[PDB]
């Protein structure tokens, strides 16, 4: 939280941080939002985040026939929830330095 | 016995010379009989054959249904619309252009509409035709056939506002798309004086005749 | 599974036919090209995306939208 | 508005001889049915090009042939001719 | 037609243009003096958080006569020399690109569809 | 033509294959075992030798050749 | 005459492997014939680039316009568009991840083209 999350994608370090959590094996998101397992895609996660908290959002999508409003699971509101809860340390302690301390 | 004349014929009103249509006109029937142009109206299914300049002269083929038929002159226009593969295209082709080899007309047909603008925001499928479907016959001395297809609209936005009434769209299912609420707030655009407006009405009548004269003189010729 | 082995030997060979008789292009490559193209799409025990490969071999011998001489 | 331009290197791609029409490149300024002053390019790259243009003018009654009645340009397409085929 | 900020669609098989979040690439700098993109010439896609060259091949806004007009706005994306980045297209593209001047041999070859 | 100039043109032919084990080379020799060849190797090797040792020979009857003794047998008695 | 014989008969002499020849037909709107040629170096290809244009430009068809070669910058693709025959010299590695030939034999039959999803124009949530 050193930096602002909008200039750099709410989505990019929903990813990263998700990766780190898997990386230390923790999990502590799956049974935090009910999730059926450990997952590695982005998206999905999200997808199951914004259905937990029936967080929806109706985007423009680029299509062959032309621009279509559809509703969507919201993801940036999901992002932004899974990373305020991490940071308020729901998800258990975390060291994001691990690797360059092992070498 | 119907007659039915080309509307690029027709001059806009204006104060343009009359000398000046008639030698647009000689170059019309001139141009017309070397290449075809078959009657057709907004709606119909036409299929264009041109030569593309920098592709060696090859042939090619586009098929689509018609929305609108602009210009006077032979700067005369009609644009062509339809989905290939699933993504929409429009092109504009030109009446008199040389570059045109033949004009075939698949679908002879009229909408409840004078232009088809609306179908970019409508269904895909209400736009989409097999590229290669089988001309159907006319069959001759017969009524042209109107089309009273009233066509399922995307969620708004849109392109345009359809259901203003300067727009006068006959062709689209509004009760489907717009609440009671919607329809009665476009209405506040209505002017009931137009159409009652005699002043503002083109009398094209003692024109078509002057127009006639001139086509069947040249093919006496 | 095929629509019939019978036809499948009898498209690889007419292939060959073909490669025979062309002029311009590399005989090596033609035949190296063919044969490694089929290794990999069989043993697919699909039984339905080999009809697939089917009908593009056979549009393939037609060459009616694509001829390589 | 209301002065006078002046625009230059307009050609000619068609003569009607019949109805006295010439028709030159591009857009030429004023209204419609208002009078042009016409007169040869003074642009330095089109002098010298009136060796074959007629001089001092046009004498129908004096020619010797009947002109055609309308001049095209080498590179225009007639309306009457059959449609262009790319090579 | 295509200008900075200006969302668009990527149109070949290309990994980096399949977005999961069906969100669209936003142009950032179009590589003309006007910076107005036609079809044909060469832009800038920020997506995914990388600033990815692209090729423009039709566009929404209408063009010249005889010219084929699209109702979405389409993109390619090449490499920083040319060489595209997907393998194929699949919507239907113009064919003008041979007139023009430019690299256009690259995507013509892997197109499909001529419109 | 000379009997024995056909069967030296087949094997020596079936010898100019790179990928077979050219081990066993009798006139009973059977790739299913010997040589592992599949339908598409066995179709393959007979146009290995057609282009040089035939142009008559389809397909009705080429795909229940199995053993070199009767391509010496099928051009015999097709000349 | 420039033609696909003597554009063959060029090639060989610059050990130019894999040669194809494909016969587009005049429905393709593209081209007559299309040229697939793979190299040992990104010097080769440049090598076969320049001796190619340089024969047409000096042999004949002063009339039609002059061909700049594409793609000089990119190592791995080069290629060059004459008015009815056009040529990729791509590297093999690169004939392997762009492969050219079954696309103009094949149309819209292709594996990756077959690969490829349809239009889905997503739908609404829940
Ligand atoms: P045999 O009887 O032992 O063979 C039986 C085998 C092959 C083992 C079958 O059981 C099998 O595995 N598959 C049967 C056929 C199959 O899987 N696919 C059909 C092949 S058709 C095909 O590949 C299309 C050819 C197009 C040619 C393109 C070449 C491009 C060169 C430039
Ligand atoms: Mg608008």
């Amino acid at each position: 939280g050193t930096v602002l999350d909008h200039l750099v994608g709410e989505e990019t370090m929903a990813d990263y941080l998700l990766y780190t959590l898997n990386k230390h094996q923790r999990f502590g998101y799956v049974q935090h939002y009910g999730l059926g397992s450990a997952c590695d895609n982005v998206e999905r996660v999200l997808k199951s985040v914004a259905v937990k908290l029936g967080k929806t959002q109706k985007v423009k999508v680029l299509t062959g026939t032309g621009n279509v409003n559809i509703i969507q699971p919201n993801y940036p509101a999901a992002a932004r929830d899974f990373l305020q809860t991490f940071r308020r340390g729901l998800l258990g302690s975390v060291m994001l330095d691990l690797d360059v301390l092992r070498g | 016995e119907r007659r039915f004349l080309s509307p690029e014929f027709i001059p806009r009103r204006g104060r343009t010379d009359p000398l000046k249509f008639q030698i647009e006109r000689k170059d019309m029937l001139e141009r017309r009989k070397v290449l075809h142009i078959p009657e057709f109206y907004v709606g119909s299914i036409l299929r264009v054959t041109t030569a593309d300049p920098y592709a060696s002269g090859k042939i090619s083929q586009f098929l689509g249904i018609c929305i609108q038929r602009s210009g006077r002159g032979l700067g005369a226009t009609f644009i062509l619309r339809n989905v290939i593969e699933g993504q929409g295209v429009e092109i504009c082709f030109e009446l008199y252009n040389p570059r045109v080899q033949e004009i075939q007309v698949v679908k002879l047909e009229k909408r409840l509409d004078d232009s088809l603008l609306y179908l970019r925001d409508a269904l895909p499928e209400y736009s989409t035709f097999d590229v290669n479907m089988k001309p159907v016959v006319q069959e001759p001395n017969q009524k042209v056939p109107v089309n009273e297809l009233k066509v399922k609209m995307k969620p708004k936005p849109w392109s345009k506002r359809w259901e203003r009434p300067n727009f006068n769209i006959k062709g689209i299912r509004f009760d489907l798309c717009l609440t009671e609420q919607q329809m009665k707030e476009a209405q506040k655009w209505n002017q009931p004086w137009l159409e009652f407006d005699m002043m503002r009405e083109y009398d094209t009548s003692k024109i078509e005749a002057a127009i006639w004269k001139e086509i069947e003189a040249s093919k006496r010729s | 599974a095929p629509w019939s082995r019978e036809a499948v030997l009898s498209l690889y060979r007419a292939l060959l036919r073909q490669g025979r008789q062309l002029r311009y292009t590399d005989r090596d490559f033609y035949f190296a090209s063919i044969r490694r193209e089929f290794r990999k799409n069989q043993k697919l025990e699909d039984a339905e995306a080999r009809e697939r490969q089917l009908e593009k071999g056979l549009v393939f011998l037609n060459g009616k939208l694509g001829r390589i001489i | 508005g209301n002065i006078y331009r002046t625009e230059y290197g307009l050609k000619v791609w068609r003569i009607n001889t019949k109805h006295n029409i010439i028709y030159v490149n591009g857009s030429v300024p004023g209204h419609k049915n208002c009078l042009v002053k016409v007169k040869d390019s003074k642009l330095p790259a089109y002098k010298d090009l009136g060796k074959n243009l007629p001089f001092p003018t046009y004498f129908p009654d004096g020619d010797e042939e009947e002109l055609p009645e309308d001049l095209y340009d080498e590179n225009v397409c007639q309306p009457g001719a059959p449609s262009i085929t790319f090579a | 037609a295509i200008q900075k900020m200006t969302r668009v669609r990527v149109v070949d098989n290309s990994a980096l243009g399949n977005s999961p979040y069906h969100r669209a690439p936003r142009c950032i700098h179009v590589y003309k003096k006007n910076g107005v993109g036609k079809v044909g010439d060469q832009i800038l896609l920020a997506i995914k958080g990388q600033k990815k060259k692209a090729l423009i091949v039709g566009h929404c806004m209408p063009g010249p006569r005889m010219t084929p007009r699209f109702d979405s706005n389409n993109v390619v994306l090449i490499e920083d020399n040319g060489n595209p980045v997907g393998t194929r297209i699949k919507t239907p593209i113009p064919t003008s690109l041979r007139k023009r001047e430019g690299e256009y041999s690259k995507v013509l070859a892997i197109a499909q569809n001529f419109v | 033509l000379t009997l024995e100039g056909i069967q030296d043109r087949v094997l020596y032919v079936l010898k100019l294959y790179d990928k077979i084990d050219p081990e066993k080379l009798s006139v009973n020799s059977h790739f299913m075992k010997d040589l592992g060849l599949d339908s598409l190797d066995q179709v393959e090797i007979i146009m290995a030798m057609e282009d040089e040792f035939g142009f008559e020979i389809p397909d009705i009857d080429a795909e229940k050749l199995m053993c070199p003794q009767e391509i010496v047998d099928y051009i015999a008695d097709k000349k | 005459k420039f033609d696909i014989d003597m554009m063959v008969s060029l090639l060989r002499q610059e050990n130019a492997r894999d040669i194809c020849v494909i016969q587009v037909p005049p429905e393709m709107r593209y081209t007559d014939y299309f040229v697939i040629v793979s190299g040992t170096s990104t010097r080769h290809l440049h090598a076969m680039a320049f001796y190619v244009v340089k024969m047409y430009k000096h042999l004949k068809c002063k009339r039609d316009p002059h061909v700049k070669i594409e793609g000089k910058d990119t190592d791995d693709w080069l290629c060059v568009d004459f008015g009815s025959m056009v040529i990729h010299l791509m590297l093999p590695e690169t004939r392997e991840i762009y492969e050219l030939e079954k696309l103009w034999t094949l149309r819209s039959y292709d594996d990756q083209l077959a690969q490829i999803a349809p239009e889905t124009v997503p739908e609404d949530f829940i």
